[PDB]
């Protein structure tokens, strides 16, 4: 048996991290967390710090806010009685006002204010949390590109609750907010529209999906492949390129002859990611709007 | 035909098999007996597709369909024109798939490196086998097995679905799901993290790796490292692909009714299973 | 319709992206050359990308790719036929000679920095408040190799300090001297070190360093390929 460097055969621990400073206000950051054994088998022991500030604090905050009230109308419906709410938690649901109600704000609470209520929050603790990560970026002076990446990701969710339902003239036709409640409105949706099977926009974020996890099993395994001639080092790899790149770089090529740099694989993997939810949304977005039913659509394109 | 620091690595040896008969390369691609065997299993199965485009009558690769044998053959051999192609095409499948794994393992020999890769693709490999070969044989017949076709293989998913009701509610099904789902956001911020530090601000100097560690802590408190991400890459990947073909395993075999009734367990627990109020009371 | 518009405009744009990606991955190794050196008459469809340049942090300057392109070294192979294709025989002593398995590249003779400008790695006795947390501390046990004899003794641990890692085990050899062995390499066990890599008889083999507290990236390199090799070439 030759080591294969899954788990660290020796933990090695020093002073706690307080990283890099640049132009962050160390004002707002926690102080470092404890140290944890376990997680120093698969990575970093470190738990901590954390930058909290202003946008930090107005997620977190809205975000509870979300979480709690639909909690509270899972207590409702489990008539607040413990063991119920726990023997039916997957089958709660908050749904959205009723078609009739239109667009309005109007909705009695118990029609679907409260969906409105809970919307309306993770709408604010989503969008903060996102500046977050630019915000975050800027401060140390990187690249925007963890922003841009979850933008896209924003993206199908906002055509899902927000944009379809606008566009389609009711909160009806947006998702409820339920563990088996979402996973029955996701087979419908399909089954009202002749099969997503026949949308190409699905079929495309699929193989993206496949190709996402096929891409990451690659390049994990490759980096793991290298890691005795430091390979995981993949910064300095780039700025002097060593063994470890060009071992990488030939297996691939004498493999499907053709390969990846060391910086170019990582853009082939934010884009194979990305894609997923940027051909996800679309493919919703027209669902119901411009195309009614798609095996019918996938007789005559249009 | 060579990369410009290629040479140096390109020496004999690291074969498995044949010793230096088949030890050299074509153009980039290496050889090795493994890939002279690859390249007999694959051409043999694209000539049986064509002939099986003949016998159904079709040149259009958006309706040729290679058809499993009938449930009325049970696991014994079938006609050529019904089901037989199909068998010896997966035949043919199989040992094209199991040939680049092992060529994989060469590769890998006369590299130096670990074995990782070919290790991750045995994975894939299982899940094919679990729909064409193992679920099918613990079920009783090839009919199980799917079509190869574009789109009569999507049918065979819808309707293997379907015939459990939503199959949204195989629980093995839910937690392979969350690791493709996980995987893909792992990818994008390995990739994004990665990137916006070898290439930050304009001007700017390239980062380091204490400024992506920082940068993550500062955002979720942690930062899983270097080694860490790739650790989880591999992880998430063959996890998803794991519970894949285990939610497929176990329906038709030891669960073949609604999958949404077996959720019934957690309800009828004693304690609340009866407590009235509430969605299932 | 739109459907069928935007359909169309996806596989437009995916076009652009893969030319853009492809050609990114092209900024090192190319262009291709022909077993001898000189540049290949088919380059392929994809053309070399503008250059771009890094600016290292540190002080260390730039870097431009893609850019000349050269071993800077002796490579120790010669032709085994008369065709194009074929393995590439080592004429010398692969293991001493670095080709193949054993390969290593020339990179800078610097050590990685971390963010602060200190060295990143660095033996722990000159590495203030580490120590082994977790795990068997290796520190102290002898080392044996793929040959069952024993090569040697561990007298310290080679660690990242922006990553808290362990890279690098320092051993002592019969003569006094010590040599770095990757981390990835080898086996610790309860009351050994197992190096299946190298028999006993290739550890003074192995590449020296200069300093005696702090290591180069040719250095790293030149250490891991010789121990990588030895998986090929020391079965014997
Ligand atoms: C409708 C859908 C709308 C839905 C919204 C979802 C949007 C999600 C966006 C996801 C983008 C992820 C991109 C990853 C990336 O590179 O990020 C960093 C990249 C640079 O970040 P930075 O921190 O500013 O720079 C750091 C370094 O200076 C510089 O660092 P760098 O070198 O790493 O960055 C340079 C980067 C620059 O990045 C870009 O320029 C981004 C391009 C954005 C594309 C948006 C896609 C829209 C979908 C279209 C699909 C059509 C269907 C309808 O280069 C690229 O990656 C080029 C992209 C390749 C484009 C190929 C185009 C082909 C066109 C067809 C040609 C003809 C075909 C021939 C046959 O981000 C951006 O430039 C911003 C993107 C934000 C635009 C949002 C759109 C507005 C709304
Ligand atoms: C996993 C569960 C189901 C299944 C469910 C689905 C669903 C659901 C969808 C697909 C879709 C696809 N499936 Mg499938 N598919 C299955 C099993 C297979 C097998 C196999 C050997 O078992 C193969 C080759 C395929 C192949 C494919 C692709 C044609 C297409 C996805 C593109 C993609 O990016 O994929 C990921 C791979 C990559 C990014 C790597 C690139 C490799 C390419 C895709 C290989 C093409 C091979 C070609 C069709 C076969 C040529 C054979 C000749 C003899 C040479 N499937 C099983 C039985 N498949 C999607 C589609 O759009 O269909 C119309 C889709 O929505
Ligand atoms: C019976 C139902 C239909 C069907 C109906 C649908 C429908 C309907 C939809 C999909 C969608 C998708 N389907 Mg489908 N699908 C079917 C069958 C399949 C099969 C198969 C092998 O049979 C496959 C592989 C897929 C695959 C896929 C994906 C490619 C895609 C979703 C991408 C994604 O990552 O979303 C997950 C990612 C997101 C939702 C991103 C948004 C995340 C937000 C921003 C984060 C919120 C965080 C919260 C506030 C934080 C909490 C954190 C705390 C720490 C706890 N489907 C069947 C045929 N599918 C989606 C799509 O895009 O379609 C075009 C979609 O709408
Ligand atoms: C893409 C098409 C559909 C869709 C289809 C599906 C399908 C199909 C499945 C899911 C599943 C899940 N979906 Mg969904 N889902 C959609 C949109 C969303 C949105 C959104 C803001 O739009 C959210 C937050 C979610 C969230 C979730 C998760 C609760 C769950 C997946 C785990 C995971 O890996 O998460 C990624 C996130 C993380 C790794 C971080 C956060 C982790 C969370 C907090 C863990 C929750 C565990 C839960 C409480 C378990 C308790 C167990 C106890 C024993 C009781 N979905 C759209 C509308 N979703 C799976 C499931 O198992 O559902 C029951 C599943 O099979
Ligand atoms: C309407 C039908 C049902 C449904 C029915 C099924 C059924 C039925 C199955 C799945 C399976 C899967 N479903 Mg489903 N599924 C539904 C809805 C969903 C939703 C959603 C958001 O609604 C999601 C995310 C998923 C997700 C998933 C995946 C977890 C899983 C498939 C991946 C896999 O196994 O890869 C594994 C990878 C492979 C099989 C590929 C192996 C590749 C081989 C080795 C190599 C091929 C090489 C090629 C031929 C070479 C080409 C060479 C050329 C030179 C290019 N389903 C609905 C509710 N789902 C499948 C599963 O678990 O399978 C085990 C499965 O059978
Ligand atoms: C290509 C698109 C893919 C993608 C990308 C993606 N996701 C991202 C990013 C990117 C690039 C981020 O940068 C961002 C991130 O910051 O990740 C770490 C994120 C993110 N993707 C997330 C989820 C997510 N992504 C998903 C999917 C995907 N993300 C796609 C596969 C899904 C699915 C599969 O449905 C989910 C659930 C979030 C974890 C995270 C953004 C966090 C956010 O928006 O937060 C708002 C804050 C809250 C809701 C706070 C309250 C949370 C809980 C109610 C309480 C429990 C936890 C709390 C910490 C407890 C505190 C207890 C106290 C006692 C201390
Ligand atoms: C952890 C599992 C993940 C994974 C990993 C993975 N895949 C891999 C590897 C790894 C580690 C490789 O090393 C290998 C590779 O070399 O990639 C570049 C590969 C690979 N993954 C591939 C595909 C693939 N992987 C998939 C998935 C996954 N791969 C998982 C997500 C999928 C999906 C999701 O559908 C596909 C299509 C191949 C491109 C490639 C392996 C290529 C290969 O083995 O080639 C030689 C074989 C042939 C030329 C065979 C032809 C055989 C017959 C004659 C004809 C075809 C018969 C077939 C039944 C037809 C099906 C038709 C469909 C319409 C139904
Ligand atoms: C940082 O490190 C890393 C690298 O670089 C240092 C890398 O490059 C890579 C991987 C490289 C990439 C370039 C990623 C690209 C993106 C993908 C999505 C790749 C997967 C998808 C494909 C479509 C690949 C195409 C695959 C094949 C197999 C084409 C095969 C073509 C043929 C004509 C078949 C040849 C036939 C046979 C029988 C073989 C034997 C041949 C004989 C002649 C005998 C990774 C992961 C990495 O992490
Ligand atoms: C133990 O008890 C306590 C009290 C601690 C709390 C218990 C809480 C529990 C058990 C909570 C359980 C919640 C669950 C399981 C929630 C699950 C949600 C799921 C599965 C999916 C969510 C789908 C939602 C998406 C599609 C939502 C998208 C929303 C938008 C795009 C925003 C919409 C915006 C609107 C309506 C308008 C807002 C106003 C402006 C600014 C324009
Ligand atoms: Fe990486």
């Amino acid at each position: 048996a030759e080591y294969q460097n899954i788990f660290s055969q020796v933990q090695v621990r020093g002073p706690a991290d307080l990283g890099m400073l640049e132009d962050v206000n160390l004002a707002n950051r926690s102080g470092v967390g404890p140290f944890s054994t376990l997680l120093g088998w698969f990575g970093n022991a470190q738990l901590g710090p954390i930058y909290l500030g202003s946008l930090g604090v107005l997620s977190l905050f809205s975000g509870l806010m979300w979480f709690f009230t639909i909690g509270i109308w899972f207590w409702y419906q489990a008539g607040w009685n413990p063991a119920v709410f726990l023997r039916d938690l997957f089958f709660f649901s908050l749904e959205p006002p009723a078609p009739e109600y239109g667009l309005s704000f109007a909705a009695p609470l118990k029609e679907g204010g409260l969906w409105l209520i809970a919307s309306f929050f993770m709408f604010v603790a989503v969008w903060s949390w996102w500046g977050r990560t630019y915000l975050r970026a800027q401060a140390l002076g990187m690249g925007k590109h963890t922003a841009w990446a979850f933008l896209s990701a924003i993206w199908l969710w906002m055509v899902l609750g927000f944009i379809r339902p606008i566009l389609m003239g009711s909160w009806s036709e947006a998702v409820p907010y339920g563990i088996f409640s979402h996973l029955d409105w996701t087979n419908n949706f399909s089954l009202v529209h002749g099969n997503l099977f026949y949308n190409p926009f699905h079929g495309l974020s699929i193989a993206f999906l496949y190709g996402s996890a096929l891409l990451f099993a690659m390049h994990g395994a490759t980096i793991l492949a290298v890691s005795r001639f430091g390979g995981e080092r993949e910064l300095e790899q780039i700025a002097d390129r060593g063994t470890a790149a060009e071992r990488a770089a030939l297996f691939w090529r004498w493999t499907m002859g053709f390969n990846a740099t060391m910086e170019g694989i990582h853009r082939w993997a934010i884009w194979m990611a990305v894609l997923v939810t940027l051909t996800g949304g679309i493919g919703i977005l027209l669902s119901g709007t411009v195309v009614d039913n798609w095996y019918v659509w996938g007789q005559n394109h249009g | 035909a060579l990369l410009s620091f290629e040479r140096k690595y390109r020496v004999p040896g690291g074969t498995l098999v044949g010793g230096n008969l088949f030890d050299f390369w074509v153009g980039p691609f290496y050889v090795g007996f493994f890939g002279v065997a690859t390249f007999f299993f694959a051409a043999l199965g694209i000539i049986l597709i064509a002939w099986s485009a003949v016998l159904q009558g079709t040149w259009n690769p958006q309706l040729i369909s290679v058809y499993p044998p009938a449930l009325e053959y049970g696991l014994g051999g079938a006609p050529l024109a019904k089901g037989g192609l199909w068998q010896i095409i997966t035949i043919c499948a199989t040992g094209a798939f199991v040939s680049w794994a092992l060529r994989e393992v060469e590769i890998c020999r006369k590299l130096g490196i670990g074995y990782h890769i070919p290790f991750a693709f045995a994975f894939a490999i299982l899940a094919y086998l679990t729909l064409v070969l193992f679920r099918p044989v613990m079920m009783g017949a090839w009919g199980y097995a799917f079509p190869y076709g574009i789109w009569t293989h999507l049918d065979w998913v819808s309707n293997t679905g379907y015939t459990y009701g939503n199959f949204h509610y195989n629980p093995a099904h839910m937690i392979a799901i969350s690791f493709f789902f996980t995987n893909a956001l792992a990818l994008a911020l390995h990739g994004a993290l990665v990137l916006s530090a070898a290439n930050p601000e304009k001007g700017k100097e390239m980062r380091t790796p204490d400024h992506e560690d920082t940068f993550f802590r500062d955002l979720v408190g942690y930062s899983i490292g270097t080694l860490g991400i790739h650790r989880l890459g591999l992880l998430l990947s063959l996890s998803a692909v794991f519970f894949s073909a285990l939610c497929m395993i176990i329906t038709g075999t030891i669960w073949f009714d609604q999958w949404v009734d077996w959720w019934q367990w957690w309800v009828k627990l004693p304690w609340w299973a009866n407590i009235p109020g509430g969605i299932n009371g | 319709d739109l459907a069928s518009l935007a359909i169309y405009s996806f596989w437009i744009f995916l076009a652009g992206l893969i030319y853009y990606l492809q050609t990114e991955n092209m900024r090192e190794g190319y262009p291709l050359e022909n077993e001898d050196g000189t540049p290949a008459a088919n380059q392929g469809p994809f053309p070399l990308p503008k250059p771009k340049t890094f600016i290292l942090p540190h002080g260390r300057g730039t870097l431009t790719v893609p850019g000349p392109e050269s071993e800077d070294r002796p490579i120790a192979l010669a032709r085994t036929a008369v065709s194009e294709g074929f393995p590439h025989a080592p004429t010398g002593d692969p293991m001493k000679d670095g080709v193949g398995p054993a390969s290593w590249v020339a990179r800078r003779d610097l050590p990685e920095l971390d963010g602060h400008g200190h060295n990143k790695i660095k033996p722990m006795k000159a590495a203030a408040g580490f120590h082994v947390s977790a795990g068997k501390n290796p520190i102290g046990l002898p080392v044996r190799g793929c040959d069952l004899e024993i090569a040697g003794k561990v007298v310290d641990i080679w660690v990242d300090i922006p990553e808290q890692m362990a890279r690098f085990l320092e051993v002592e050899l019969k003569d006094g001297s010590t040599r770095l062995l990757p981390m990835q390499m080898v086996k610790v066990q309860s009351n050994r070190v197992h190096v299946n890599a190298l028999s006993s008889d290739l550890f003074a083999g192995i590449p020296t360093i200069k300093s005696p507290t702090e290591v180069t990236l040719l250095e790293e390199d030149k250490i891991c390929g010789y121990v990588a090799g030895g998986l090929m070439y020391a079965a014997p």
